[PDB]
């Protein structure tokens, strides 16, 4: 039977950027043809593989993450990118294999009030490496005194919210990403298209 | 032995369209992926769009999205691109390539020979043909002059005379048409009793002609 | 988006001589580098794909290496037909390929002496309106050279335009047209109508010249 | 006792380099997001470059391969190192806490330091006093230096009520000059005593003028 | 990529009164993505508000921000001398944005100079030098004019003024205008007057010294 790519791809609701959802795909076959003719996407970026070559290839395991960012850091969902996303919530290795999806999602993740559910990390001591997550929520310490979980001066907490309302410019709107990767280990390959 | 013969390029007025075609030979067509790319007179190449071996997914550059189609016939063997709200900036040598199926990304194996796209508001117009005669080997030419746009294709004989030709790169003289030379030389000896007729085509005018050149 | 930047942009190399030219990424882009040839005219070819494996049918001189963000496409021995423009182009972001600028390869050889030719212009020409006087450069190296028009010795600019013939794969020579393209009712104003060519092989300017009906 | 305090500022000839200095205190540097802001003089507000607490940095358009931002986490200083520097680079220069962004706005900023970008040479000042004959005024006259700034104090910082410290003029020498006045009761020339302390920061010249009736 | 846009350039209002700055945006920005810095002169910039509406620690309570969309106003209620400063909003996108600003002038009643000239200090004659200051102290409004006069001839063309910033605490302007001759040039003359004109003033002030007494 087939790969459940529509659990991922048609989730009524997506993760937070910084808690990143990953599904992991294996022992199924891979129809990408159907999945990349549904819906209409703003972003459709491969790397190290062409998106039609795929219902050639196998692979050991396929990783499907999805979460949403802004409309202005989709950029950074790319190898060797750097920001606040890249760096602090999903980073992608320099040598990726694998697709990025991205659409935008403002009917769906913006309210009028503005939807304050979608966080991302704003303060880490360090770089994530690649396909890292962090749902630590401990008060980040910015100066010399510690903070012993007190937010306050040189204390912050670490997640910040999107607050994303429907009238925003799309720089500021909502964008459902979901990242293929493509897993080959010197394994009995599980997935093929 | 792989051939892609492409065809459809002319003259175009902004905003309108234009479909070009290349047709496909000696290889699986139907299971392989099919690239445009275009080349803008004196510039590089650049990469247009690309479908997929069924042609059920197609990619475009952001240049031309929205905008451009590409698609296929694999019972026809011959890939399309289909080209509206055409701008000046789309003025270029459009290319058909196949993709080579050795490696997990794209590239561009074979490719057609080319054909020319211009985007102008101006008219297409017909060569006027006048002889260049000679007066220790000799010279003689012919001179295709005010036409619009690119490209005039001159041969001697109908493809028999060969060694000896030069054909010019054309010049755009201040009334915006075009005036291309093309001479060949010959010996001395054989002026008069040698016959020399140059052979001229104008695709985007669909209009030929021939002419003697006497000394 | 990816940059690819080659160098040098242009080169001349004698035959047989041995030609690398790089091409940069802006970021790695693992092996996916591809190399092409695109004569004057002619729809570019594949080289060398995957950064270093030829291409079926490409001669042997030919070959290729790099990985990351450098790479290199060399050929070993220059042959006289091999004068063309060479583009690298990236695979690894499959839906954004990128071209490089190009390199264009130039045949370097002895000093070439042009044979200046220059034409009147017909009298199907003059039945019509305009008159162009035309001037031949044939056969010469390198591609600089200066063309000079005098009608009554009076030099004359503004009214022509030059034109080069790519090099020759044969003897890598270039040839030069200019048309002096001027209307009826200043043809016949003037008499003396000449063409002084300037180049590397002459030791001194040769003039080709004629007079108006004579 | 947050405090952020700049230097290397100063005189530097174009095509040259400098690297200012950003020491910090009641923050740590490498913990931050440390920005740099700079202010041509009579313009606006412009951001320059950022350095993420992970170590990741970021440059405007305007400075983008000029410019190098970096720190020390021992000396807990921020850096900024600026090559090629022509005269659109002439500015005051603020380092600043944060990246302006929700969450993480500029707060606080440095005094800032002027960086002069000019052909001309460092020149130390002269410093004269303004004698006086209600109120009474006296005062210092800074004459000849450059470049920009002096910084003007009275009684060491014990005589703030009434002082006015000039804008400098560009005399036509190509030297700067401005002046410091402070507006007194008659009553107390003889029986109070006026230092104002002058402070050529390009040069270290540190003036002290007692300013006395004649 | 949204450039904001800041109305007006200068503002000049009375304290007391209420002041009103716009920062327009091209296209719907979040509030909390805008902020608004105070710079005195010579200062450096101080965090106002910040998420379009938050007052920054240690910010009075008349400084107020409110707006969204394309539309952020900062009110300062009761305005006093001190506020004297340009006004600056921020915001980020892709990087930090700064709109041009808004200088606030105060305004005030009119104020007659109080107008000072100093003669050369002799340090400064031994050097070949003679600089002659007149100080045009605490005026209102900026216009004021100033004319040298040698021996009674006017002066034109050795002389160059300096204005100071509207002072924060009683939003006068003062001025200071030198006379630049040489030694030799200063020993020529005896009578050395700055003559001012002021809206201030019915009739206009001469300040003179004779070189020498
Ligand atoms: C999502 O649902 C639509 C129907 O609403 C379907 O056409 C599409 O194939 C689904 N997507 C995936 C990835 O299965």
């Amino acid at each position: 039977n087939l790969c459940p790519f529509g659990e991922v791809f048609n989730a009524t609701r997506f993760a937070s950027v910084y808690a990143w959802n990953r599904k992991r795909i294996s022992n199924c076959v891979a129809d990408y043809s159907v999945l990349y003719n549904s819906a209409s996407f703003s972003t459709f970026k491969c790397y190290g593989v062409s998106p039609t070559k795929l219902n050639d290839l196998c692979f050991t395991n396929v990783y499907a993450d999805s979460f949403v960012i802004r409309g202005d850091e989709v950029r950074q969902i790319a190898p060797g990118q750097t920001g606040n996303i890249a760096d602090y919530n999903y980073k992608l290795p320099d040598d990726f294999t694998g697709c990025v999806i991205a659409w935008n999602s403002n009917n769906l993740d913006s309210k009028v009030g503005g939807n304050y559910n979608y966080l991302y990390r704003l303060f880490r001591k360090s770089n994530l490496k690649p396909f890292e997550r962090d749902i630590s929520t401990e008060i980040y310490q910015a100066g010399s005194t510690p903070c012993n979980g007190v937010k306050g001066f040189n204390c912050y907490f670490p997640l910040q919210s999107y607050g994303f309302q429907p009238t925003y410019g799309v720089g500021y709107q909502p964008y459902r990403v979901v990242v293929l990767s493509f897993e080959l280990l010197h394994a009995p390959a599980t997935v093929c298209g | 032995e792989v051939q892609l013969v492409e065809s459809g390029g002319g003259v175009v007025q902004p905003g309108r369209s234009l479909r070009l075609s290349c047709a496909a030979s000696a290889f699986t067509f139907s299971s392989y992926d099919m690239h445009w790319v275009r080349q803008a007179p004196g510039k590089g190449l650049e990469w247009v769009a690309v479908i997929s071996y069924d042609g059920s997914n197609k990619y475009y550059a952001d240049s031309v999205k929205g905008r451009f189609t590409i698609s296929r016939d694999n019972s026809k063997n011959t890939l399309y691109l289909q080209m509206n709200s055409l701008r000046a900036e789309d003025t270029a040598v459009y290319y058909c390539a196949k993709d080579g199926g050795k490696l997990w990304v794209y590239y561009f194996d074979y490719w057609g020979q080319g054909t020319l796209v211009t985007v102008s508001s101006a008219s297409t117009k017909g060569p006027s043909v006048f002889p260049l005669a000679p007066s220790g080997t000799a010279a003689l030419g012919c001179l295709v002059k005010d036409y619009f746009p690119e490209p005039v294709t001159v041969s001697w004989n109908s493809g028999a005379l060969t060694s000896g030709v030069h054909t010019f790169p054309a010049v755009l003289q201040s009334s915006g048409l075009y005036s291309l030379s093309s001479v060949v030389t010959v010996p001395s000896s054989s002026l008069g009793t040698q016959t020399y007729i140059c052979n001229v085509n104008h695709k985007p005018s669909n209009t030929k002609v021939d002419k003697r050149v006497e000394p | 988006d990816i940059q690819m930047t080659q160098s040098p942009s242009s080169l001349s190399a004698s035959v047989g001589d041995r030609v690398t030219i790089t091409c940069r990424a802006s970021q790695s882009i693992s092996s996916y580098l591809n190399w092409y040839q695109q004569k004057p005219g002619k729809a570019p070819k594949l080289l060398i794909y995957a950064a270093s494996s030829l291409q079926s049918g490409v001669p042997s001189r030919f070959s290729g290496s790099g990985s990351g963000t450098d790479f290199t496409l060399t050929i070993s021995s220059l042959q006289p037909e091999d004068f063309a423009t060479y583009y690298c182009q990236q695979s690894y972001s499959t839906l954004a390929l990128t071209f490089g600028g190009g390199t264009k390869v130039e045949i370097k050889r002895t000093v070439a002496a042009p044979s200046v030719f220059i034409f009147p212009p017909s009298d199907e020409q003059l039945k019509s309106g305009t008159a162009s006087v035309v001037c031949l450069l044939n056969n010469f190296y390198p591609r600089e050279a200066k063309v000079q028009w005098k009608v009554d010795n009076a030099l004359q600019s503004g009214n022509s335009q030059e034109s080069v013939t790519e090099q020759d794969s044969k003897d890598s020579t270039y040839s030069l047209s200019s048309t002096l393209t001027l209307s009826k009712a200043d043809y016949e104003k003037h008499k003396v109508y000449a063409c002084e060519v300037t180049h590397q092989g002459l030791s001194s300017p040769v003039t080709k010249s004629f007079n108006r009906g004579e």
